[PDB]
RNA sequence: AACGAGACUCUGGCAUGCUAACUAGUUACGCGACCCCCGAGCGGUCGGCGUCCCCCAACUUCUUAGAGGGACAAGUGGCGUUCAGCCACCCGAGAUUGAGCAAUAACAGGUCUGUGAUGCCCUUAGAUGUCGGGGCUGCACGCGCGCUACACUGACUGGCUCAGCGUGUGCCUACCCUACGCCGGCAGGCGCGGGUAACCCGUUGAACCCCAUUCGUGAUGGGGAUCGGGGAUUGCAAUUAUUCCCCAUGAACGAGGAAUUCCCAGUAAGUGCGGGUCAUAAGCUUGCGUUGAUUAAGUCCCUGCCCUUUGUACACACCGCCCG
């Protein structure tokens, strides 16, 4: 939220999800610590290997 | 990539392996020009597709 | 004027190279080709797109005309 | 130089300075209601036209191999609007190119060389390159 | 190094990337250097492959749009000298730098999507691919140029100089900035 | 600098020293902007500067070189008129002798009673156009 | 399609015809003899007097 | 469209503000000379040539469609 | 086992290999001629720039068209039952460049106004078969396909610079494509010449683009509707203005409501040219080049389609059936 702005890398990619597609779900690391992981949904066209910057933590994710 | 092979070529495939077991090599260029000299092959790119299915068959054969 | 630029810069730069594999030896067009590749932009091959035929029932190559229903 | 080497887009705004020095060429009644080309909508701007045209025109002569009064107008026609209706190709004026050609010709830098067409007499083609090497020489190429 | 390319007139040593999560997807400087941006390019065919042509290539892509500009690119190449230009005297960076930090502070970072449930709107917030932060980001930014000069006695090049500042700063008093923070906002109400 | 003079009344119509010589001049009737940048230079001035910038010696100057084109030796098919008909020579009309000239063949074209002056007077659409999509305004519908 | 109705739709024909020439210089006697033997199938065929 | 207007010829106030920006601006271009005076864009276009036969600006750039101008290249 | 699918045919991308070229080029000099010192040098000489000159010169890279060759999931690494295949990568032009052709069964779909294809009925000398002049364009409305615009990423005026598919008199009963010279502001007129066509028009010196002037955010010079006056060309004839040209006249329109169309790489969009119809004439359609992006590498949400399972009072098939 208003704790400072956090950043996690894709570990594996799952499969595509959404209503037409549009939403990529993914596997990832928080990359402060891979013992912690959770599973997010993104919205562009994600690959392997990339670092996303996320807002929050507090959130967890496993479908729409 | 799509496209599997059609049954004209698998049929005729094994045909050609079997009867002239000890005329293949396991290059495409020489199984090429050996299909074209032991029997009429009615196209070129017809050709060049059943070699290379022969190829694939003479490889594991000898497993 | 566009299409001229990029097939005057590719004869040049192919012309060089040509010229040091056949009268000096090739060690001197390897380095040269080397170089060129690096920063390809299509140097020592030919683009092979070219236009693609207009079939009827709409302008263009791809394109077609409106369709009203009702 | 050959005209060849020098810019060009300069080399005929030094030419036609030569011609209006030296009190060359012999200039149309009109000069002051013509159109200057059939897809124009307004007269030029410029009042020094027959001295600007008949650069370009000379400038040609050097290049291709010359011809009629036909190809000197299908070098200088452009794009026609024609307002609501869309677009179309057309050639300009005729009697314009006709009078250029012969003012020219008045001072023997063109001539009706073999097989009935203008080309630039030898006289011409001298002169040409002999200005050619003064934009170089001047600015610098 | 010791045959270096400019612009013309800009080093493209001398340019950061101030993330993690961005480099690698900004081309600038690996060996993308190049002195004009117009290239027969290769950006299709492939999904990994628009990210391997250059920045400044991309930029003059991205503006050549509105149905009359399609087919004009040379134009646009007209445009991207004076704009750097312009940018380099204004403030005194080299205007790559310029452009980077524009780019980077002007990406959103979470976006809203739709989903269908019980026959009535609901919204989700969902994050973003580093591919599609800097695809946004190009977009935006010249969309503030384009619509400026719609009427205005500015020129094109004038208003692209302009907002290329005020966004490689984190001013906010663009169309880009501005833009980038209503997103967001969407993003933390149906989050 | 040149703070002389600005807004002005010339024949008819006021024209403005805010704009350039030529396209200043336009708005008379009678008067394009093809037949100004010829009736300039026939004067042999600038039109390279404002209409405010011209003094009382230049303008008077002006008029006489419009309205009497053809002993200034501008050619006879540069004009509005030639011929008029039945009054037996070449014209050029400005502003509002235009109008009285124009109501006049209207008038003509009705006192023969030609399909002209019947399509005139209809209010319907002279040259051959169609009339069946075209003008509408309109309203009224079934 | 006679008469207008449906998806309009065109079709594109194409004959090729082909062209080819063999220059001599010998007498025309010869020329005459061995022009008229050895041909079976529909191909025309033109002589002419002289070139330079 | 609004309604404005700028002035197509000069006065005493717009010569000496002319004189008094050279130092202050590192960009002049015609558009920004419309903006900090009501002045037409043409008449601009002319009154950057004048600072430039004195050599107060100095021409940096050039186009069919736009001219650029700089300060005296002292920062 | 058969048909459709692929296979096939045409088309596009790859050959300094093969075959051979005054209706295709190149190179090489010989050059002599012109030209400028234009470059080393000096202006000579040597070189550069193109044209005539070129050959019984040399050659076929460029242009042309024939036979052949080349591409196979072939190779490598993953993955798969280790099968059929799939993904990435090497090599290199990636096995997929685009069309043509296209099944069974069906529709009371369209066409008797293409047919000297055709049934039946009708009419037939006061003719439904010929000449003259008129109409198919007539306008309170409504709807569809398109074209041009609402400007400054522009208009305007000069200057610079690049293509491709074709077509053409000698045909029907009568007609072509046009160079060149002259006259005219323009439309155009007039005098001569070539082309049955890789030969002549035409090295089709096209547009957007490009460079420099002018205009200045103004319904402005944006826009060119409407309309006045005049000149040409076709035809036997131009009135309801065939078409074209000149000057004048100077409207709506300031980016588009509810809705909705089309598109994935030389693709969209911008931009011009040839053919078709044609005595005169494309805002149409059909082909051709040139300039040339964004965005996706998915899904069954909507719209629709294929296959299985299930339910049915439906079979004129849910645009169904049926109740008070």
């Amino acid at each position: 939220r208003v704790q400072p702005i956090k950043l996690a890398r894709v570990t594996k990619v799952l499969g595509r999800t959404g209503s037409q597609g549009q939403c990529t779900q993914v596997r990832v690391e928080f990359m402060d610590d891979t013992s912690r992981s959770i599973i997010r949904n993104v919205k562009g066209p994600v690959r392997e290997g990339d670092v996303l910057t996320l807002l929050e933590s507090e959130r967890e994710a496993r479908r729409l | 990539m799509g496209r599997v092979r059609t049954k004209t070529v698998k049929k005729a495939a094994r045909v050609i392996i079997e009867k002239y077991y000890t005329r293949l090599g396991n290059d495409f260029h020489t199984n090429k020009r050996v299909c074209e000299e032991i029997a009429i092959i009615p196209s070129k790119k017809l050709r060049n597709k059943i070699a290379g299915y022969v190829t694939h068959l003479m490889k594991r054969i000898q497993r | 004027h566009v299409a001229q630029i990029y097939a005057i810069r590719q004869s040049i730069s192919k012309a060089l190279v040509a010229y040091y594999q056949k009268y000096v030896d090739e060690a001197s067009k390897k380095e040269i080709k080397d170089i060129l590749i690096q920063y390809d932009r299509t140097l020592l091959v030919a683009d092979p797109r070219r236009c693609e035929s207009k079939k009827f029932g709409g302008p263009g190559a791809r394109a077609r005309y409106q369709k009203s229903y009702r | 130089v050959t005209v060849k080497d020098v810019n060009q887009q300069e080399f005929v705004r030094a030419l036609a300075a030569f011609l209006k020095k030296s009190g060359k060429l012999k200039v149309p009644e009109w000069v002051d209601t013509v159109k200057l080309a059939k897809h124009k909508e307004l007269a030029p701007y410029d009042e020094n036209w027959f001295y600007t045209r008949a650069a370009s025109t000379a400038r040609h002569l050097y290049l291709r191999g010359g011809a009629g009064v036909g190809s000197m107008t299908k070098i200088y026609g452009g794009r026609q609007r024609n307002g609501v209706m869309p677009s179309h190709f057309s050639r300009g004026s005729k009697s314009v190119a006709r009078r250029v050609l012969q003012a020219l010709e008045g001072l023997k830098m063109v001539e009706k060389d073999q097989d009935w067409g203008r080309k630039l007499t030898p006289q011409g083609q001298r002169d040409l390159d002999r200005i050619a090497g003064q934009v170089a020489a001047a600015k610098k190429k | 190094t010791p045959d270096i390319k400019l612009f013309g007139k800009w080093s493209t040593d001398d340019v950061q990337i101030n993330d993690i999560s961005l480099q690698d997807y900004i081309a600038v400087k690996e060996k993308y250097a190049k002195y004009l941006p117009h290239s027969a390019g290769r950006y299709a065919a492939k999904r990994f492959r628009k990210a391997q042509c250059p920045i400044v290539e991309r930029l003059t892509n991205s503006m050549m749009m509105h149905g009359r500009n399609n087919g004009k690119k040379l134009m646009t190449v007209r445009i991207v000298k004076h704009a750097f230009e312009i940018i380099h005297l204004l403030t005194g960076e080299n205007p790559l730098q310029v452009l980077v930090n524009a780019i980077i502070n002007s990406g959103p970072r979470e976006d809203s999507t739709r989903i269908g449930r019980a026959g009535t709107v609901r919204r989700q917030a969902v994050d973003v691919s580093p591919l599609r932060r800097v695809n946004q980001a190009i977009w935006l930014l010249c969309t503030g140029a384009r619509e400026a000069a719609f009427r205005n006695i500015k020129t094109i090049a004038e208003c692209l100089a302009d907002e290329l500042i005020n966004a490689a700063k984190g001013s906010s008093n663009s169309y880009a900035i501005k833009k980038k923070d209503e997103l967001e906002r969407v993003a933390k109400s149906n989050r | 600098p040149e703070k002389f003079q600005h807004i002005l009344r010339v024949l008819n119509t006021n024209i403005d020293g805010r704009r350039k010589i030529a396209f200043a001049i336009t708005a008379i009737k009678g008067v394009g902007r093809r037949y100004a940048h010829v009736v300039l230079r026939k004067a042999d001035i600038d039109l390279t500067k404002r209409a405010g910038e011209l003094t009382e010696d230049e303008v008077e100057r002006v008029i006489t070189i419009m309205q009497n084109p053809r002993q200034y030796k501008i050619p006879d098919w540069f004009l509005n008129r030639q011929k008029d008909v039945k009054d037996g020579k070449y014209s050029q009309v400005l502003a509002n002798g235009l109008d009285n000239k124009l109501r006049e063949d209207l008038e003509r074209l009705k006192k023969i009673r030609a399909h002209r002056g019947l399509r005139h007077f209809w209010g319907l659409r002279v040259r051959g156009q169609h009339t069946k999509t075209t003008g509408r305004r309109g309203r009224t519908v079934g | 399609t006679p008469c207008g109705e449906g998806s309009k739709t065109w079709d594109r024909f194409q004959m090729r015809i082909h062209k080819r020439l063999i220059d001599l210089h010998s007498p025309s006697e010869i020329v005459k003899q061995i022009t008229s033997i050895s041909i079976e199938p529909g191909v025309e065929v033109e002589v002419t007097i002289a070139d330079a | 469209r609004d309604k404005l207007n700028n002035l197509v010829l000069f006065d005493k106030a717009t010569y000496d503000k002319l004189c008094k920006e050279v130092p202050n601006y590192k960009l002049i271009t015609p558009a920004v000379v419309s903006e900090r005076l009501k002045i037409r864009g043409s008449l601009a276009r002319a009154a950057l040539q004048e600072l430039l036969s004195k050599g107060l600006i100095k021409l940096v750039s050039k186009h069919r469609a736009q001219v650029i101008y700089t300060r005296n290249t002292k920062g």
